[PDB]
């Protein structure tokens, strides 16, 4: 966070498995995000070479401190042409500082929603910033709107350090713990007003499915079974007519009343399983694999 | 306590933008603001060419809208002007002339549109050309990196002054591989400065004809430079005649500074403005000629014919015409006497200008070809 | 596109 | 009064040549043009008038329904297929401020929509909880 | 067009 | 071996 | 080819 | 086909 758009940069890694080469470069920008749009992007932009094998390479600052992890380029021939992208190393401690002590990483959740602030709305909307983060919708019953976060504002601020894109403080936030506590410097009608806030919690499913995925699956009541509450057609879930508003016991005679004991017996790695679900009255199987 | 460019940088992006331009295509590009009040960028005009609408966005943000307001192909420099501008940041200039090959450079623009990136390189070579033959070019080349967008960006020296503007790289994959060209400052001053005062690139030119000096031509003329510009004829009634340049004559120095090649001669002397003088370092027989000089061009007047009063209000006189001119397809030939145009009898050029003015689809001209009575026509 | 935060 | 099966067979009294004449005879009628047929169905002329038509002040494929009090405009269930249904807009919206000026009915908001604004930012309590909308 | 690497 | 930018 | 200049 | 009069 104390990087800026002119510091000189020393990356290191295996391009081509030569071994372990050296280059110099510097910062050439800041907050870089979008290359592809899912993830979290906040990438250090270096003119420091960069090739096949340098991924998981250091970034480091004049006096060999890591300021940064190289995780990608530009090259529409694929050999570096002065564009390297590295992740900071602050997400990096922090993903780091994750994997050790509960061995995945707890997906934080703010209760906001925006969109990057171009100079367009800052024009009608009267703000006086032209890059921020536009708070849309502001989710009820979230640690975000306990602080009292605004329906209109753009966040500016995070801990006293300005923003430069919203996939940039998405990605700035993503990568943190479930029970961290941060500032952010708004901007309502014309008033800077600081608030702390706190993140708040969020068991995904597409684990369960492993190449089959198309909806959405929970859990139901007292474990009274799986829940299809998900509505998908034409997915790789949907030539097998899961329809909504069914789930059962389980498969190849299996007892399943929640995720769990689902889990517990899917992954024996059955040659084929054939769930149990009944709509309505209508007991019915299914079968896969 | 490590050194970094980021101080100096902190002072000189603002002066550089990012350019949007929009069967019809939608353009990326990089310029650079010459003049904060005005909100003057200039860029290269193979992006703002061919432009409906020309889009800024500064360094912070704010998007704005440009006009054009000159170009010049031959050279690639074009100058846009911002629609309602405020509190705008300019660039400050570097004479080109004092950059040395080993110089430090920094090279600021919009590649692939990204946002506003830096690289960092030094001076790799200066007065290269050849690239475009019917292009003025006195490219200087630097290793730092620039790509697809970068172009129209700014190259600075280690203290943001600017010394050049980004231009074109030599690349085989389309990404740069080392090699990148820029246009220098103080041939950006010219073309732009005269874009303000004239609107176009007025850069008329001494008359010599002539072409390189290769090691070859030293031998065969006993002449003491290898590098330098050889002059085949001088036009007549040019300057360059004017100002005695002999054929098989040698430039050498330009301004006190010396010559790279011909063809960058031929573009640091494009750029400058009519009637701009100067001093040239010539040789002729091994020994050193100094000359001074003055560049030349390419109411009381018409297309092609040149047109006096005569007598007292009787009318102008067509007193030569060059064959192959539109005055001569006329038919105005000479010794031709204008008494009469439009059924308005005409005496000097002034009452000439009022009906001429009048810009109208067609001309009968009342004129006296010798003893008769003729009209003529035009338009 | 719609962004979630 | 126009049903399925019949067969026109005038045009105020003219008989008609093809339906490719009567497509163009009355593509040239302006909007709201009144004319009267000759009919077919099952052996019998009716005879039948008509009115062309076209193909609370809406805005871009919308509904604007004014409220109470000059509080700000209003309406619910806005059909799915409108450039003003991607925005994300709902059953049941509000309105009270536009672009940092308060709207209270339809002449407030056609004078923000008089301006031109390229942003179009614009958004009140829409359902239980305030959120804040974009558009263009 | 971004290759990672 | 002839390139523009 | 001589070019004018 | 079917054309709307």
């Amino acid at each position: 966070d104390a990087l800026r758009v002119g510091d000189y940069t020393v990356a290191i890694g295996n391009p081509f498995g030569l071994g372990e080469t050296v280059t110099s470069g510097i910062v050439s920008a800041l907050g870089r995000s979008g290359l592809n749009a899912e993830n979290y992007e906040n990438f250090i932009q270096t003119d420091a070479a960069i090739n096949r094998g340098n991924a998981g390479g250091a970034l480091v600052n004049l006096n060999g401190e890591l300021i940064g992890i190289n995780t990608a380029i530009l090259a529409p021939d694929g050999g570096n042409i002065g564009i390297g992208f590295a992740i900071p190393s602050n997400m990096v401690k922090n993903l780091t500082s994750q994997m050790v002590e509960y061995g995945q990483v707890k997906r934080g959740e703010l209760g906001i929603m925006g969109t990057e602030l171009n100079s367009e709305l800052a024009k009608a909307m009267k703000v006086d910033a032209q890059r921020g983060a536009f708070v849309s919708q502001v989710l009820p019953n979230s640690s975000a709107a306990k602080a009292g976060i605004k329906a209109g504002d753009v966040i500016t601020s995070l801990n006293g350090k300005p923003i430069s894109s919203f996939a940039a403080l998405r990605a700035q936030v993503g990568t943190m713990p479930v029970g961290s506590k941060l500032t952010l410097g708004l901007l309502r009608d014309g008033k800077q007003v600081n608030v702390n806030l706190e993140l708040q919690q969020s068991v995904d499913s597409s684990s369960i499915f492993n190449g089959i995925e198309g909806a959405e699956m929970s859990n139901k009541g007292k474990d009274q079974g799986v829940v299809v509450n998900n509505v998908k057609t034409g997915t790789p879930a949907a030539q097998i007519g899961l329809k909504k508003g069914d789930v059962i016991i389980g498969a190849n005679q299996q007892a399943v009343k929640n995720i769990a004991e689902l889990r517990k017996v899917l992954d024996s790695k059955p040659s084929v399983l054939a769930l149990n679900i009944q709509r309505g009255d209508s007991t019915i199987y299914l079968l896969m694999q | 306590q490590m050194p970094s460019l980021a101080p100096m940088l902190e002072k000189v992006m603002p002066s550089v933008v990012s350019i949007n331009v929009e069967q019809k295509f939608m353009a990326l590009g990089s310029g650079v603001i010459i003049d904060a009040d005005k909100g003057y960028v200039v860029t290269n005009n193979h992006v703002v060419d061919n432009a409906t609408v020309i889009k800024v966005q500064l360094s912070d943000g704010r998007k704005f809208d440009a006009k054009m307001v000159g170009k010049d192909p031959r050279s690639d420099i074009a100058l846009i002007q911002i629609q309602n501008p405020k509190n705008l940041t300019a660039i400050k200039m570097a004479d080109s002339d004092a950059l040395r090959v080993g110089d430090y450079t920094v090279a600021i623009g919009n590649p692939f549109g990204l946002g506003e990136t830096v690289t960092s390189g030094i001076v790799s070579a200066l007065g290269r050309s050849g690239l475009n033959a019917e292009n003025y070019e006195n490219f200087i080349q630097t290793d730092a990196a620039i790509n697809r967008g970068n172009a129209g960006g700014a190259l600075v020296n280690l203290n943001g002054e600017l010394i050049g503007i980004n231009t074109a790289i030599l690349a085989p994959d389309g990404g740069n591989i080392g090699i990148g060209f820029a246009i220098p400052s103080n041939m950006v001053k010219n073309l732009t400065s005269q874009m303000v005062e004239y609107g176009q690139v007025k850069r008329g030119e001494l008359g010599i004809m002539g072409t390189e000096l290769n090691s070859e031509l030293a031998k065969a003329m006993k002449v003491d430079a290898q590098r330098g510009a050889f002059v085949s004829q001088v036009l007549p009634n040019s300057s360059a005649a004017k100002a005695g340049i002999k054929a098989g004559d040698v430039i050498t120095s330009l301004n006190g500074k010396p010559i790279s090649s011909f063809a960058a001669l031929r573009a640091q002397v494009g750029t400058m403005p009519v009637g701009s003088k100067l001093t040239l370092g010539l040789l002729r027989d091994g020994k050193q000629v100094n000359v001074n000089l003055e560049l030349q061009q390419s109411f009381n007047g018409i297309e092609g014919a040149e047109m006096s009063n005569k007598g007292k209000d009787q009318g102008v006189v067509v007193n030569n015409v060059k064959t192959g001119t539109p005055a001569a397809q006329i038919g105005l030939k000479k010794g031709d006497v204008i008494i009469g145009a439009n059924q308005q009898a005409v005496k000097n050029i002034a009452e000439l200008r009022k009906v001429l003015d009048s810009k109208p689809s067609v001309l009968a001209l009342n004129i006296q070809r010798g003893d008769s009575t003729i009209y003529l026509l035009m338009q | 596109c719609y962004r979630k935060l």
